[PDB]
RNA sequence: UUGACAUUGUGAAGAGACAUAGUUUCUUUACUUAUUCAAUGAAGCGGAGCUGGAUCCACGUUCUAGCAUUCAAGGUCCCAUUCGGGGCUGAUCCGGGUU
RNA sequence: GCUUGUGACGGCCCGUGAAAAUCCACAGGAAGGAAUAGUUUUCAUGCCAGGUCGUACUGAUAACCGCAGCAGGUCUCCAAG
RNA sequence: GAUGGGGAAGCUCCGUUUCAAAGGCCUGAUUUUAUGCAGGCCACCAUCGAAAGGGAAUCCGGUUAAGAUUCCGGAACCUGG
C-alpha cells in the first residue's frame, strides 16, 4: 500500500504530548474510599492482640461449603408459609420443627446452657466485642464452633440481610450422622490446626517501600 | 464592528492572512523548512556515528 | 432588551439530537427506540444543518423537541422503570 | 384545564 | 497607652501592597516530571518592567508536556537573557546563563539565583537586583549543597534544589541618589504605604516611648 | 522562656530485678502507623527487568523567535469485505503508599 | 489667530503609567457536498420582532446644605469684537 | 460576601477555591444470553461592586401653556430568527 506511511511518535521528554495511560493509582478518589482504604491498611499495618487476630483464622472453601450444606437444610420458615401453617391448624381446631438457631442473646443462652450443638460465628462483625468474647465461652462451655467469613451468609442461611451468628441444636435422625461428621471435620480442620496460631499477635506486615528499602537496607549491611 | 462586514475586510489572500504578515509568514516558512532539512540531516548523522561507533 | 444569544433558537432549538433526547427522557438507547417505535416518532431533517447542529456538518439524528416533550408523559416508560426494579 | 401541580400531562398531542 | 504605628500595620488596613500593575508572581515552574528527570525548552518572549520591583522580569513560553497548548511561566530576568532566547530547565539542562538546574548538577563556584530554598517551591533566594549565590561546595553522602547566601551566610540546601544560572539584571540601582522627596514619594506608591517616617522623639509620649522632653 | 503529665506507637543492641526456662526497668540506635509541614493537573513514585548500551545511562529533545492536538500511524491475528469493525503491539512487568 | 480633534515624533522616571464582559481572525480538517444536477444565508434583495424602570423643573445672593427666600459652602461642558 | 469545611456557650467568626463525589458533552444493533446502559471526552468554581471606567445600533425639520436625540413627517442603523 504505498499511500501509507509509518509515522512513529516520539513520547519522550521534550517531545510529542503524552498519550493516555492508566492513570487509576494516581486518582483522588472519594474521601470516603480514601478511609475505607486507609483503615483497613491501617488494620493491616497495627500490631493487632490476639483476641482480635484470631478472628482472621476461619474455615476454609471446602469445610465452608459442606457446612452450609448442611444448614441449609434447616433455614428457617418464611414468612410466606407461616400463614399456610396457620390456616391448617386453624382447620384442625402440625409437628415438631427443626431450625437453624439465630439472634446473638438467643445463640449466647444456648452456649451457657449447653443446648448448642455447633456455632457458626462471622468474622467481619463491627462493631467487633459483639462476638469477640464467643470463642473462649465456646471453648469454656465446651461447644463446638467454627469462625466463617460473611454475616451477609449467616443472613441468607436465616433469611435476613446480616447475622452475626448461627446456630444447630437439634437435627434430624437422616443428618445426626452428617452433623457428627462435620464437628469431627471442623475439630480437625479449625480447632486444633489453629490452636496454637491463635494466640500469638496479628498485623505484623510493613508497607511495599517500606519492605523495599529495609531489604535493601539489609542487602548492604550484610554485602558490599 | 467586525462582526458587520464580510471576510475580504478582515483577511487577506495568504496562509495567516489576517492574524500575521506577509514578513513574518515569509521568516517562518524559511524556518520551517530549514530546520526540517537539518533535523533529516543530523537523524542521518546521528546513525552514521552510531554505525561507526 | 439585550442581545441574544446564537444557537439558541430557531433550528437549535426546534432540533435535538438522539443523544440529547435520550439524555432528557434519563432512559437506555433500546428503550429509547422501543418507544419511537411504539410512539411513531420519526426523524427529521433540518434544512439547514449547521445552524441546527452549531456549524457541524457531521451525521447526526434529528428529532422534534416537541415530540420527546411529549414522549416523555407516556405511562409504557413507568412500565419500562418497574420492569427494571422487578428485574 | 389550568394546572393544579407543577407536573401536568394535558393529553395535547 | 496609644498603639503606634509598628503595632497598627499588623491588622492590615491602609498598609496592604499596591498590587494592581504588577505583572504577576515571579517563579519558576512546578517541580515536574520532565524537570526532574530531563530537561524542557522554553522561549523568552518578552522582558517587562514590574511596578514595585526594580528587577526586570521574563515571559517563558513552555510546551504543555500532557496537553496540546502553551504555558507562561514568568521568571525573574537574569543579566544578558534576551528575547527569543531559548531557555532549557531540568536535571539535564546546560550550563548556561538563564538556565534552571539543580544545584547538584552544578560544579563549585557557580553563580546561580531565584534559588530554591525547598525542591518544589520555586524559587526563594537571590531575588533582587544585582543578588546571587554562590555554591561553595556539594556534601554527595547526605545529598546536600553548601551555598553562600548575599547576606554572607552559609546555608546547607537540598541537591534537588533549583536555580537559575547567572545574576539578577539591574544591579547598581541603590547607587543613584534619589534628590527628592517627590522620587521617594513615586517609588513607595508602587510598593505600600510607609513612607514618609516621622521620628519617635517629635512625637508624644503617648504616641511612641521615644517622645517626651 | 523553662519543666512535668497526656496525646504516645513498633524493633535491635547493651546493662537490671522472679533465683542460669523470658515478665518488666534504664541508655544507645533504628522504624512508621498517630501527629505535624508543603505541593499538584493528586502523571509518571518504589522495586524488578535471562529488556539493551557502557556500577552508570536511557544513544528518543540544545546552531535557528517555525510546527507538534481528532481512540496514532505502522506492524501482526481475526471478521465475512462494503462505506470498515475488533485484539496484541507501538508505549516491559509488579505494588495494599498522589508526591 | 482662538477652541478642539488627530498624526508622526521627541523629553521624563529606583514612577514605565487597569481588568473583565464581548467581537473578529488565523492554524487544524472531524465531516458534508455536483451532472442533468448540487453547494454557498461572512454578496445583494425580500419577511418578523425589540420587554421593564428613569425622562417636568431648579442646580443656587430664593428650588441643595447651613434651625431662613442666610454676602458662607457645593463637581463639570460651551463660549464673540 | 454564601456554599464545602473549620472555630465559638452563643449572637456569629475565618476563608473565597479551598480540605468537596461541586457537571456538562460525544458515540452506540457493544457479537448480541434474549424486557436491567455500555464505550468514551473536557475540566475549576455562587453572588454583589461604576447613571464620569468598558459597552450593539439615529439623525434632520416641525410641533406644546408646559414634552422632545422619546411625539409627528422624512430618511437610517443594530440585534435575534
Ligand atoms: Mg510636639
Ligand atoms: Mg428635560
Ligand atoms: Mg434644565
Ligand atoms: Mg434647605
Ligand atoms: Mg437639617
Ligand atoms: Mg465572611
Ligand atoms: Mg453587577
Ligand atoms: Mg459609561
Ligand atoms: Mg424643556
Ligand atoms: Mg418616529
Amino acid at each position: 500500500n504505498p499511500l501509507t506511511h509509518s509515522t512513529p511518535k516520539n513520547f519522550g521528554i521534550g517531545q510529542a504530548v503524552q498519550p493516555k495511560r492508566n492513570l487509576s493509582r494516581y486518582v483522588k478518589w472519594p474521601e470516603y474510599v480514601r478511609v475505607q482504604r486507609q483503615k483497613k491498611i491501617l488494620s493491616i499495618r497495627l500490631k493487632v492482640p490476639p483476641t482480635i487476630a484470631q478472628f482472621q483464622y476461619t474455615l476454609d472453601r471446602n469445610t465452608a461449603a459442606e457446612t452450609f450444606k448442611l444448614f441449609n437444610k434447616y433455614r428457617p420458615e418464611t414468612a410466606a408459609e407461616k400463614k399456610e401453617r396457620l390456616t391448617k391448624e386453624a382447620a384442625a381446631v402440625s409437628p415438631k420443627p427443626y431450625a437453624v438457631k439465630y439472634g446473638l442473646n438467643h445463640v449466647v443462652a444456648l452456649i451457657e446452657n449447653k443446648k448448642a450443638k455447633l456455632v457458626l460465628i462471622a468474622n467481619d462483625v463491627d462493631p467487633i466485642e459483639l462476638v469477640v468474647f464467643l470463642p473462649a465461652l465456646c471453648k469454656k462451655m465446651g461447644v463446638p464452633y467454627a469462625i466463617v467469613k460473611g454475616k451477609a451468609r449467616l443472613g441468607t442461611l436465616v433469611n435476613q440481610k446480616t447475622s452475626a451468628v448461627a446456630a444447630l441444636t437439634e437435627v434430624r435422625a437422616e443428618d445426626e450422622a452428617a452433623l457428627a461428621k462435620l464437628v469431627s471435620t471442623i475439630d480437625a480442620n479449625f480447632a486444633d490446626k489453629y490452636d496454637e496460631v491463635k494466640k500469638h499477635w496479628g498485623g505484623g506486615i510493613l508497607g511495599n517501600k517500606a519492605q523495599a528499602k529495609m531489604d535493601k537496607r539489609a542487602k548492604n549491611s550484610d554485602s558490599a | 464592528q467586525y462582526a458587520t462586514v464580510s471576510k475580504t475586510h478582515k483577511t487577506v489572500s495568504r496562509a495567516y492572512g489576517g492574524s500575521r504578515c506577509a514578513n513574518c509568514v515569509k521568516e517562518r516558512i524559511i524556518r520551517a523548512f530549514l530546520i526540517e532539512e537539518q533535523k533529516i540531516v543530523k537523524k542521518v548523522v546521528k546513525e552514521q556515528t552510531e554505525a561507526a561507533k | 432588551m439585550r442581545i441574544k444569544k446564537k444557537n439558541t433558537r430557531g433550528n437549535a432549538r426546534n432540533f435535538i439530537t438522539r443523544s440529547q433526547a435520550v439524555r432528557k427522557l434519563q432512559v437506555s438507547l433500546a428503550d429509547f427506540r422501543r418507544l419511537c417505535i411504539f410512539k411513531g416518532i420519526y426523524p427529521r431533517e433540518p434544512r439547514n444543518k449547521k445552524k441546527a447542529n452549531k456549524g457541524s456538518t457531521a451525521p447526526t439524528t434529528f428529532y422534534y423537541a416537541k415530540d420527546i416533550q411529549y414522549l416523555m408523559h407516556e405511562p409504557v416508560l413507568a412500565k419500562f422503570r418497574e420492569h427494571k426494579t422487578f428485574a | 384545564k389550568k394546572s393544579t401541580t407543577s407536573w401536568s400531562t394535558a393529553s395535547v398531542r | 497607652g496609644r498603639v503606634i504605628r509598628n503595632q497598627r500595620k499588623g491588622a492590615g488596613s491602609i498598609f496592604t501592597s499596591h498590587t494592581r500593575l504588577r505583572q504577576g508572581a515571579a517563579k519558576l515552574r512546578t517541580l515536574d516530571y520532565a524537570e526532574r528527570h530531563g530537561y524542557i525548552r522554553g522561549i523568552v518572549k518578552q522582558i517587562v518592567h514590574d511596578s514595585g520591583r526594580g528587577a526586570p522580569l521574563a515571559k517563558v513560553v513552555f510546551r504543555d508536556p500532557y496537553k496540546y497548548r502553551l504555558r507562561e511561566e514568568i521568571f525573574i530576568a537574569n543579566e544578558g537573557v534576551h528575547t527569543g532566547q531559548f531557555i532549557y530547565a531540568g536535571k539535564k539542562a546546560s550550563l548556561n546563563v538563564g538556565n534552571v538546574l539543580p544545584l547538584g548538577s552544578v560544579p563549585e563556584g557557580t553563580i546561580v539565583s531565584n534559588v530554591e530554598e525547598k525542591p518544589g517551591d520555586r524559587g526563594a533566594l537571590a531575588r533582587a537586583s544585582g543578588n546571587y549565590v554562590i555554591i561553595i561546595g556539594h556534601n554527595p553522602d547526605e545529598n546536600k549543597t553548601r551555598v553562600r547566601l548575599p547576606s554572607g551566610a552559609k546555608k546547607v540546601i537540598s541537591s534537588d534544589a533549583r536555580g537559575v544560572i547567572g545574576v539578577i539584571a539591574g544591579g547598581g540601582r541603590v547607587d543613584k541618589p534619589l534628590l527628592k522627596a517627590g522620587r521617594a514619594f513615586h517609588k513607595y506608591r508602587l510598593k505600600r504605604n510607609s513612607w514618609p517616617k516621622t521620628r519617635g522623639v517629635a512625637m508624644n509620649p503617648v504616641d511612641h516611648p521615644h517622645g517626651g522632653g
